[PDB]
């Protein structure tokens, strides 16, 4: 899984 | 679709979504209102997202602001999810096998699982076409969903301070864009003989969001600034004297050991973490200057605080003495006695309950500190996680001077711990006012269940078991919520329980202590 | 299997108490 | 503070009261529709005094009227305190030690502590300062703060009643300080042959003030004049003929005797004095002639009247039979019996209740009238004694001729003693409708704990322990008023008990039958 | 030291009875 | 203690 998102930061 | 085309009888029905075009006139109406009386400038631009002409799940509405560096045009956005009642969403098939047969687990869609890479493409995608620059840089600023179940004709004063709130974090993430001075707490010593103080708090009405969605909240631990002089003049008038705030509340978890160590081990969990009032600043420095406060509950034992019996009123939810089910009696401690007091409740808390707690916080992608919950979760586990600890250690270092490396070596030593829990988030109609889903932990369900240990050991699986499902272990949760809350339950999106590293928070107060910082209190 | 508790909760322990300058 | 001014963030949040510009607005509104219906003259002013740039710990809203006196200005105020709910006062500490420890105990703040001499100085100032002249004398006319949790949209009538009476102080005080004649009772003869005739009453339901404020009225006594003549014209028809109003309440106290006198003895509380609602004249020599009135409760023991047991109903908050559970019978006396009466009443009445009462005033420095509230209060006890004593002695003698020195003798002899009590200002919803707080007494704290003396006894203590703390004793009140009424407790101000002298009272009786009064009843 | 009771209430009593003309 | 206000009076 360890789905993930927009990050501003990088 | 072609049988309409096939037929075409006259007048039409339905094809049409409701809950965005009113909610776009209030928030126009609003900023007319804000710029009126001087309260904003007019230099940003509130836009809508159909999700009819997009070909998405859930409309939303987003507030683009936008300027110019170095020549390159900067685009900053914070879309705020409008979900809707009137329309069901398909759901998620799933299916498990059990010796010879075969079944399908129908799941349920959140908010999170919308709000996924290819939305925010086709949003910014949408944005840069509508703003007339199509190579100009976009950056996200936090989404923030408005929860359905509200009427926005008499919620006025919540879009109110939402859109300002929105305002404020899109400059806010354009000023870290650009470049600022970092925040330091090198310079809190103001040089006028003035001390920080931290007061601790035991609450018992829940916490309210900013847009009224209620939140668990035990004890409160802020920080203020004391400038108590001798003639102090202004009696009984104080000048928003207070900094920080975190929302914390505790609890038990059981180790696996059969039947000297205590039984039961506490575990304090980290709900809400936010700034004064007044202030109007939000940067990722203040967030561990305010995080920092979490470890100082530990001074003489304050997490426990709310768990001894007050006087006159048993709400029997949250009572103590259902711990004694499992000891060596199998009867329940009585409370609510004449010889009960705080004599041998210290007895009862050093023979059954380990004296150090354990410190915990529940993520969330979706809530106000979003930009923060994200980075938090990314350094727990995934493709990036050496970016995401860099960049926490070159924050750290920037509040407060440097050298954090004496304390702290974050190239072996992890940070965050992902304990592989998912915990839904909703609140529930109490027969006073409305209340918090959490409410219901560990204690809560071993009270209701008196002396029935498998039932309470099934809900407890049901939360950590590895080998489970996650989908079966949402259903079961999902039916002992109803099970024992009541009928008025309403979900409103997920969370994430992770685990912070022992050494880290040590590390880090020590490191906040020798550089400068001096707090005091009882 | 039966789930019986949390065999990992133990490793992470604060082992010292908040330093304050009170 | 400087933060705000170091990261300056577009958009303003908070930083305002909202709760004076719309109290001020509708105070406008009604003085201007007042004005058109030919009620009040345009002579007077509205202002606010806000907290944020006087920097005071509440809002307030000032009635002003100005006059000249021998061509020196004269300014009369009614400050009315705006308190809100939005936000918290810092609270007080104590510190307090128990054999080798110490705790601190935090404290709250009321109104009455917030309108200091500081408060009415600044406000004075600022009052010199709008008007344009600022060597203009400023005397006081009398606060009254406006409760909170009190929605403005729909209470206009109480508004409007509360300026007529505030514009109606200011009228008398600038009159007392000009100089009229003097209010006697000489002048009440009415050479047309009619007699005074005052009229006993015993009700159920509390009394309310001009905001809403219930006030506990058990005996109510009232003053009439009766003008029946021959042929007396205007049947059914009733020309305003009342003058006083004085409620009162009884209340047990027990004398300390360990086991012929009785042991109980009861004390009456003066709650509340005020004149008819046509009379729109307040002066000195008026209280006294309404609180005369109180003595004359006595003729036929009228103050034991609400005590005897009601046909049909039993709320058993104020049952009698409770009175037994200390008797020399453990059991209670059980009422609501075919055999119970009247007859066996007096018996008990003789047996174990004292046959002459006490009188009791509840001083309010906060409440209507607090400009005789004030000066008793002074005259009690402080460095204003004698001043007090005086000008009390001075009033009694204007009113009603003079030679009040027959009767009594101020310079050996006290007037008003303080015994040391604090009464919390509150009311409680019940189910039916709201009540008043003090409606729990030590009859209803005997109800409510049937057989259990101790808990009785710490009740009883927490109130006139000489040796105990104040600050404990108020949260040892405040605790029982949650175990016994409810949750619905609010409280609005303070109050303090005081005790008349008794030889003071008959010689006030004596002053005013001789001085040609005549008051018949039953 | 425990609270017994008020031993200054009973100093001050009535000694009269109201007189009116009836 | 015997805190005392403001009086018209005096």
């Amino acid at each position: 899984q360890y789905q993930t998102g927009p990050s501003s930061f990088y | 679709g072609g049988i309409n085309s096939q037929f075409t009888r006259s007048g039409n029905v339905q094809g049409g979504d409701a809950r965005a075009s009113e909610a776009l006139t209030v928030f126009t109406r609003l900023k007319e209102q804000a710029v009126a009386q001087q309260d904003l400038a007019d230099d940003f631009s509130i836009l809508r997202f159909d999700r009819d002409q997009h070909q998405v799940g859930w409309s939303s509405l987003v507030i683009a602001k936008q300027i110019s560096l170095n020549g390159q045009p900067v685009i900053a956005v914070r879309p705020l999810i409008l979900p809707n009642n009137s329309i069901e969403l398909p759901k998620r098939k799933t299916n498990i096998v059990n010796g010879m047969q075969t079944d399908v687990i129908e799941s349920d869609i959140d908010v999170g699982t919308v709000f996924s890479a290819q939305y925010f493409n086709r949003l910014s995608t949408y944005v840069q076409n509508t703003l007339g620059k199509p190579g100009a840089k976009v950056v996200l600023a936090g989404p923030f969903p408005i929860p359905a179940d509200l009427v926005l004709k008499d919620s006025e004063l919540q879009l109110r301070n939402l859109l300002i709130k929105s305002v404020n974090a899109c400059d806010d993430i354009l000023a870290l864009h650009s470049g600022e001075r970092p925040f330091t707490i090198a310079g809190l010593k103001g040089q006028q003989g003035e001390t920080l103080a931290a007061k601790v708090d035991i609450r018992t009405q829940p916490l309210h969001d900013t847009v009224g969605n209620p939140i668990r909240a035990d004890i409160v631990v802020t920080t203020q600034r004391v400038r108590r002089n001798g003639q102090q003049e202004n009696e009984f008038y104080e000048t928003d004297v207070k900094l920080n705030q975190v929302a914390m509340f505790t609890n038990l978890e059981r180790t696996p050991q059969a039947q000297t160590p205590a039984p039961w081990v506490a575990s304090v969990v980290i709900t809400d973490v936010r700034n004064a009032d007044g202030i109007q600043a939000n940067t990722p420095e203040m967030y561990w200057f305010a995080l920092s406060n979490a470890f100082r509950s530990t001074h003489g034992h304050a997490w426990a605080r709310p768990f001894l019996p007050m006087t006159g009123v048993a709400k029997d939810m949250k009572d103590i003495g259902a711990l004694g089910w499992m000891s060596a009696l199998r009867n329940r401690i009585d409370t609510k006695a004449a010889n009960f007091d705080d004599a041998q409740f210290g007895q009862l808390m050093l023979s059954q309950v380990q004296p150090n707690p354990v410190f915990q916080i529940d993520l969330n992608r979706m809530g106000e500190t979003a930009q923060m919950d994200s980075l938090q979760l990314d350094a727990a586990g995934g493709p990036n996680a050496q970016k995401a600890a860099a960049t926490i250690i070159r924050q750290i270092n920037n509040l407060g001077g440097g050298g954090f490396e004496r304390f702290f070596d974050h190239t072996t030593q992890p940070i965050l711990e992902r304990t592989g829990q998912v915990i839904d988030l909703g609140n529930w109609f109490d027969g006073d006012e409305k209340r918090d889903r959490r409410d219901l932990d560990n204690l809560a369900a071993l009270n209701a269940a008196e002396g029935n240990e498998n039932e309470f050991w099934g809900f407890y699986g049901a939360q950590l078991n590895p080998n489970l499902h996650p989908d079966l272990r949402n259903r079961q949760s999902r039916n002992y919520d109803r099970q024992y809350l009541g009928s008025t339950v309403t979900y409103t999106g997920k969370a994430e329980r992770c685990t912070y590293n022992a050494k880290f928070i040590e590390a880090l107060d020590r490191y906040l202590a020798e550089a400068g910082l001096q707090i005091t209190m009882d | 299997q039966r789930f019986m508790g949390n065999s990992v909760i133990g490793n992470n322990m604060v082992s010292g108490q908040a330093q304050v300058h009170s």
